[PDB]
């Protein structure tokens, strides 16, 4: 079953009142969409799109290069410090648990699908996830609102001419 | 490596569960209340609750059901711990001795398996054929009930439905059948199954009913008469009996969710319902007597009864009485009246039971002002919200107050030679004496033939031979009783005035300057046995007869004027036996001889508020082990009295103290009164076992509280308190708060009730424009920063924050070179659509006077979870960042450096240039501010993942952490400073399972320390979700080792309630790993040692090499350990 999680502070708050953590629960964090469907809010998406230019994102596991991006490592068995970003770690779990590896999240200030020019002028946050047992890795990056959302994970360039180069989420990426 | 101690200062007060039945006797109604680890047993009666037995368990009570197998005289008790320790208990009482024996036990844990949401369900079959346990999804655990299965063997019948909401056994079923609610893709339904102990499988059951309300959450098996079940939901309450089906939808529910329920009638008819907002309902079932044969269920309705504390547990007792078990507020005893009085409520509260939980935050403060801490907390939540003031000390219940100023002394008296109670109270004044008579509760002037009233009395009372004595400055008068009059009188040979007066039942010793006169009390005559001239002006006297002697003291305690001495004198001859040269400038005020447990002492008080106490030998008269404490600053008067059994000393002064003995160690306990000039025990029929107290202006009678206890002052808020500070200069506290307001068509959001933030004196709202570029029915949180007065605790000023802005951190402090003391708040703009805040700010206020002033503002791109004053700077955490801000002369906070290696930095603590960071899941990390560099440096971190909840610094090298699985731990900076990798790590040196969820840690002590020496070092108190208050200290490897041995021995002797092993219980434990405690010692175990028989005590000590400090080993005795533990009990 899929349920939408709860804003951190709502969790932060109520946990000081009720000793229950609320972890043990198949949830996806709010504002994130399960970008995987080849052919809650999951959203069905096309495997690829050679229509728009853009270098593909190397498999996370391969621990290769992708620089303007953030790397997250999560060990389901405890024993090792998790690393990266809150959302990275959050999705890594929800990712392992369900058979899902692609995730999208478009910020608040943005009005199915047809991304391009009409919806350009911002960045849309992508997430790629890998397995390897108990060990879960995630590569996260920024994509132009211009861009199309697909199962394939690439770093598309821009069609709109308004879509930016750095966001405030795109920084400290390497 | 690490050596810490952990003791409970306050047992959990939150009620987790409460069942009712016949446990103590088949002909007794018992009320069993579960705190967390505590089990309280009562007997229901006229007055209501009669405490019978209270015990603890080595684990958290998760399931608790009384039941009765065929063949048992009374009920048995089932209990399942959160660590899965299972057991069946029997209440067995022989004499004044009560024990809860174990009939069966075992741990029903499974190796694998996913703990279900809605948690552990533990139900018992009506036939008592078996116990059902829903511990994991897809599995249903079964435990047969043959008087054979004592190890609690059990099997797991598989369950298709992987998401059960609730479960209960049904009545009237040849075969045990389970009726539950579940949720799969198609929605929520409710089916049944039969449970065969024989085949050990689950077939198919009587009835099924798919698609009940989508919010169906509770199940209820209705008893024999009706049979079948009931399903409570959100607006949907339905009945299901196979073929039958009813369904009402009272709009009265709609508002809040019904969380708890209780059968009022043994047959169904009436049930109590619990709202999430405190509404008490009544569910009725209309029984239809067909005409001939069977009875059906015609209809059912809901009826609001009234308001109670937000209930967790609900239990009907008898004669319309109900016990409301609360988790968020005080629990209560309530009466259900037939007629709904004013406003319309059948509910009228009887008794209110304090509950400090949840405790979300706290601070130590020396309110009253003088070396005694005090805890002020943010307890409760929502409507039950409040502040609590927790102070130590002894309490007195005032029963009368008269305006008599100038009282210079007072004595109790027996007017009737025959009766044994007091009936008169003699009062002294500058130059007169006034005799009050006691009629029941009425006190009025009266005269006493033999006494003079135009002179000051120094002493008076009952003496030998049905006589009465009154000693004034002019003379000592002996008075008859039945005949009633002056039958003898003594006076100095030259009319000189008596200056000091000591006197017991048969002897008198008065002083006339330097002259001492020993007189004895005989029939109709006062006999002057002797006299002497002391080398100096006499200051104080005592001739209290100690020992098994008979009313005749062989000794005379005296305090002198010039050489500031206290000396013992042989009574007949006034021969010097010991001259203790003490103090130096001020003369002795009071001096007394007394016995505490078995030993005799001499107490002497100076005009300094200083008190000297020596061991006294009533044969030789030599004073030993000279000790000294400071009880205050005004001169101190000593007086004796007997509380219950024993006898103590009441020390009158600006800091009133009761002095007595515990385990041969004296105890100085503070009284919760202002100032007491004189005291005296008073035992009249109107004022049974009381104290007559007097200050500078008023007389007052009341009764002492047996012995010390934390007293809880409470301040309702009616909304949720979140954080709290204290600003000395402002003489007030800063408190972060939230209230529930619902959206309204009228443009915005209203509210649900008056609250501290709304009914405030001052008020204001955020005017910020930093950001500005639900339905109707939805709830919304509104935060405020209250300003409460230190003395009155009334809300001086309230301040509202921007819509949607949550305030998360508080702090009172100065900054930079700025002279003013601000109130600084960290916030977050919370939108349900975002997974984590992306905006927030740091507002800086000041309460320079009358109202609050919004001095500055600083934008932030996330939540400011924590912030702390740091060497003039302001440390704060936003989301994944830890930032240090400076405060300019232009009054702005500006970033200097940051640290970004965190997932989510929730907690912050500081000591020097070191900083302790508590993160969501990467446990603690230590940073150091490098001045010259202008930024942060990572010193070391814990490499073990831990979901934190609280954090603290025990000292430069040790850091304490509380985790979300009820565990505590300690990390230390490795000492192998020989490598930049070894220093990089901080070893987990301490592991201990608390069984308590911790929100706050804070250096402090609720215990005095100005009393003129501790086996422990440090003192960190901590708040809990259950309202439990703990303490933590540090021990030397020496003490640790002894106490660790002590534990292991004690564990062999203490009868553990469910046969649970203390070591299992205290083992660090999570869904990940499970390890044995270490570095930790619980004083609860160690302190329970003082409560067992000497035999057992001697067994615990058997063959123990003990070092009494003599460095010369010896075989340890029980008294050695008694001395040790007694010292330990004094840290709280
Ligand atoms: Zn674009
Ligand atoms: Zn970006």
């Amino acid at each position: 079953l899929i349920e939408t999680g709860l804003n951190t502070v709502e969790y932060f708050t109520s946990q000081q009142v009720t000793g229950t953590s609320s972890l043990g629960k198949n949830t996806i964090p709010p504002g994130v969409t399960g970008l995987l469907t080849n052919a809650p809010k999951i959203a069905i998406v096309p495997a690829d799109d050679k229509t728009v230019p853009g270098k593909p994102i190397p498999n996370p596991l391969l621990g290769l290069d992708s620089t303007p991006s953030t790397q997250t490592v999560l060990d389901l068995s405890g024993k090792t410090l998790p690393s990266g970003s809150y959302k990275g770690v959050k999705l890594a779990k929800f990712g392992k648990e369900n058979l899902m590896t692609r995730f999208i999240e478009e910020p608040r200030e943005n009005p199915d699908f047809k991304r391009g020019r009409d919806t350009g002028g911002f960045h849309r946050r992508e997430y790629s996830i890998g397995w390897v047992g108990d060990e879960v890795k995630v590569t996260e990056w920024c994509n132009p609102s211009c861009s199309p959302i697909t199962a394939a994970a690439r770093r598309f360039e821009c069609t709109c001419h308004q879509c930016p180069v750095t966001c405030s989420e795109c920084e400290r990426d390497t | 490596m690490s050596y810490n101690y952990v003791v409970t200062a306050q047992k959990p007060t939150a009620v987790n569960g409460c069942v009712t039945g016949h446990f103590t006797s088949a002909e007794d109604l018992n009320l069993l209340i579960a705190k967390n680890t505590r089990l309280e047993i009562y007997v229901v009666t006229a007055e209501g609750l009669r405490p019978v037995k209270e015990v603890g368990m080595y684990g958290k009570i998760a399931v608790m059901e009384l039941f009765r197998p065929k063949g048992e005289s009374k009920d048995l008790l089932f209990i399942l711990t959160a660590k899965y320790n299972a057991c069946i208990l029997e209440y067995k009482q022989s004499g004044e001795s009560i024990d809860i024996i174990t009939r069966a036990h075992g741990n029903v844990q499974d190796r694998i398996g996913r703990p279900s949401e809605t948690g552990i369900i533990g139900i018992i079959d009506p036939e008592c054929r078996m116990i059902g346990l829903r511990l994991y999804d897809g599995l249903f655990k079964v435990i047969p009930l043959d008087r054979d299965n004592k190890e609690l063997k059990a099997f797991n019948i598989r369950l298709e439905e992987l998401h059960v909401i609730d479960v209960k056994f049904l009545y009237g079923c040849q075969a045990p059948t389970i009726c539950f609610v579940y949720q799969d893709p198609q929605g929520r339904h409710v089916k049944t199954y039969e449970v065969s102990l024989r085949e050990k499988e689950f077939n198919k059951g009587p009835w099924k009913q798919e698609n009940v309300e989508a919010e169906a959450s509770m199940v209820i098996a209705v008893p024999e008469p009706f049979g079948g079940a009931i399903i409570i939901g959100q607006e949907s309450i339905t009945y299901h009996n196979g073929d039958k089906y009813l369904a009402i939808a009272p709009p009265i529910i709609k508002q809040s969710t019904i969380v708890c329920h209780n059968r009022v009638d043994p047959n169904g008819s009436r049930y109590l319902l619990g709202d999430m907002e405190g509404r008490l309902f009544m569910l009725l079932l209309e029984k239809e007597e067909q005409m001939d044969g069977t009875v059906t269920l015609k209809d059912l309705r809901v009826e609001l009864l009234g308001e109670t504390s937000i209930a967790e547990c609900l239990t009907y007792l008898d004669n319309g009485v109900v016990f409301v078990g609360s988790r968020l507020g005080d629990s209560q005893l309530v009466k259900l009246n037939v007629d709904s009085n004013e406003q319309g409520s059948y509910v009228v509260a009887m008794e209110t039971f304090t509950n400090l939980g949840p405790i979300v935050d706290m601070c130590v403060v020396d309110l009253e002002r003088q070396g005694q801490g005090q805890l002020v907390t943010c307890s409760g939540a929502f409507k039950e919200g409040s502040l609590r003031i927790i102070r130590n000390g002894i309490g007195i219940h005032e029963h009368a107050s008269i305006d008599l100023p100038g009282i210079k002394g007072l004595w109790p008296l027996r007017s009737d030679p025959n009766r044994e109670t007091y009936d008169t109270l003699v009062l002294s004044f500058v130059g007169q004496t006034r005799v009050l008579m006691l009629n029941g509760e009425e006190v009025e002037e009266t005269e006493l033939m033999g006494f003079v009233d135009d002179q000051q009395t120094f002493f008076c009372g009952n003496v030998a031979h049905q006589q009465l004595i009154q000693i004034t400055s002019a003379s000592v008068r002996l008075v008859s009783q039945e005949p009633k009059a002056l039958v003898s009188e003594w006076k100095e040979p030259q009319a000189k005035n008596i200056s000091v007066a000591s006197c017991n039942s048969s002897q008198v010793v008065v002083a006339v300057g330097r002259a001492l006169y020993y007189l004895q009390i005989h029939p109709q005559e006062l006999r002057q046995i002797s006299h002497t001239e002391m080398e100096h002006e006499v200051a104080c006297l005592d001739i209290t007869p100690l020992g098994d002697s008979n009313g005749l003291s062989p000794l005379c305690a005296i305090g002198l004027w010039t050489d500031i001495s206290a000396r013992i004198l042989k009574l007949p001859s006034f021969e010097l036996l010991h001259k203790e040269m003490l103090g130096g400038e001020i003369i002795p005020r009071s001096i007394l001889m007394t016995t505490f447990e078995s030993s005799h002492y001499l107490l002497c008080a100076l005009g300094d508020g200083a008190l000297f106490y020596f061991g006294l030998n009533i044969e030789t008269g030599l004073l030993s082990d000279r000790k000294k404490v400071t009880l205050g600053t005004q001169p101190t008067v000593l007086r004796t009295f007997r509380s219950l059994s024993t006898t103590n000393v009441f020390a009158c002064s600006d800091r009133p103290t009761v002095i007595y003995s515990s385990n041969h160690k004296l105890v100085f306990s503070n009284v919760n009164l202002k100032e007491v000039n004189y005291m005296c025990p008073l035992n009249s029929d109107g004022y049974p076992d009381s104290l007559a107290l007097a200050n500078n202006s008023t007389l007052t009678i009341g009764t002492i509280d047996e012995i010390q206890k934390l007293h809880i002052r409470t301040v309702p808020l009616y909304e949720s308190p979140r954080k709290i500070c204290y600003q000395e200069v402002s003489q007030c506290f800063g408190v972060l708060s939230s209230r529930i307001e619902v959206q309204d068509t009228s443009g915005g959001t209203t509210a649900l009730r008056p609250s501290a933030s709304t009914q405030a004196l001052s008020s204001s709202v955020s005017s910020s424009k930093l950001f500005s570029s639900t339905s109707f029915g939805e709830e919304v949180e509104v935060h405020n920063l209250l300003i409460i007065d230190q003395h009155t605790f009334e809300v001086l000023h309230a301040h509202q924050f921007l819509q949607n802005e949550y305030a998360l951190s508080l702090v009172s402090c100065k900054l930079g070179k700025d002279p003013n003391t601000y109130f600084i708040v960290g916030t977050a703009m919370v939108y349900p659509e975002e997974a984590e805040p992306k905006q927030g700010r740091i507002v800086v206020f000041q309460y320079s006077d009358g109202k609050l002033q919004t001095v500055a503002e600083k934008e932030v791109k996330g939540a400011v979870y924590s912030m702390v004053e740091f060497n003039g700077k302001l440390l704060a955490s936003i989301n994944s960042t830890v930032r240090l801000y400076e405060w300019t002369t232009e009054k702005d906070v500006r970033t200097e450096c940051n640290h970004y290696n965190n997932i989510m930095a929730l907690y912050l603590k500081t000591k020097g240039d070191f900083i302790l960071v508590g993160d969501l899941m990467r446990s603690v990390l230590l940073l150091a501010y490098k001045p010259m560099e202008g930024n942060f440096e990572e010193i070391a971190r814990d490499f073990n993942p831990n979901w934190m909840s609280a954090v603290e610094i025990l000292d430069d090298d040790n850091f304490l952490g509380a985790e979300n699985a009820f565990n505590l731990f300690v990390c230390q900076k490795d000492s192998a400073a020989t490598t930049d990798e070894e220093r990089q790590h901080l070893q987990e040196v301490g592991l201990f399972h608390l069984g308590e969820f911790v929100n706050v840690f804070c250096h402090g002590s609720l215990v005095m320390q100005n009393l003129g020496s501790t086996p422990t070092q440090g003192s960190v108190l901590f708040g809990t979700v259950n309202g439990m208050i703990g303490l933590v200290t540090s021990l030397s490897e020496s003490w640790y080792n002894l106490l660790l041995d002590m534990q292991n021995r004690l564990n062999k002797v203490i009868k553990s309630v469910g046969k649970i092993e203390h070591s299992f219980w205290r083992s660090f434990h999570t869904e990940r790993k499970t390890e044995p405690a270490t570095g930790f010692i619980d004083g609860d175990l160690i302190e329970s040692f003082l409560d067992i028989s000497r035999p057992k005590m001697q067994e615990v000590v058997a063959n123990l090499q003990y070092d009494d400090g003599s460095g010369m080993k010896r075989e340890a005795t029980a008294d050695d350990l008694i001395k040790v533990v007694e010292e330990l009990t004094r840290i709280h």
